């Protein structure tokens, strides 16, 4: 149980799953902004 | 002489357009940068 309170639920289970979310956000997030680069059509 | 003065008037502004095109596309990503945090 020493060794497998590594993965143990340290920052509690809110925290866990939120940072969870808040990763989510920011991949998608990171996702839209370098897809609309790549997409802008800038020449005539 | 007019003539070829004119020539240089219509090359410019190209490159400006450009430049405040890409200016946009910095501060843009600078700010999702600073956003995402």
């Amino acid at each position: 149980k020493l060794i497998s309170t590594m993965p143990g639920i340290h920052l509690s289970p809110e925290q866990q799953q939120q940072q969870l979310q808040s990763l989510r956000e920011q991949v998608r997030t990171k996702n839209e902004l370098l897809q609309k680069y790549k997409s802008l059509c800038m020449f005539e | 002489n007019h003539e070829a003065a004119t020539c240089l008037e219509d090359v410019v502004y190209r490159g400006d357009m450009l430049l405040e095109k890409i200016q946009s596309a910095l501060a843009d990503i600078a700010q999702s940068q600073l956003k995402t945090r």
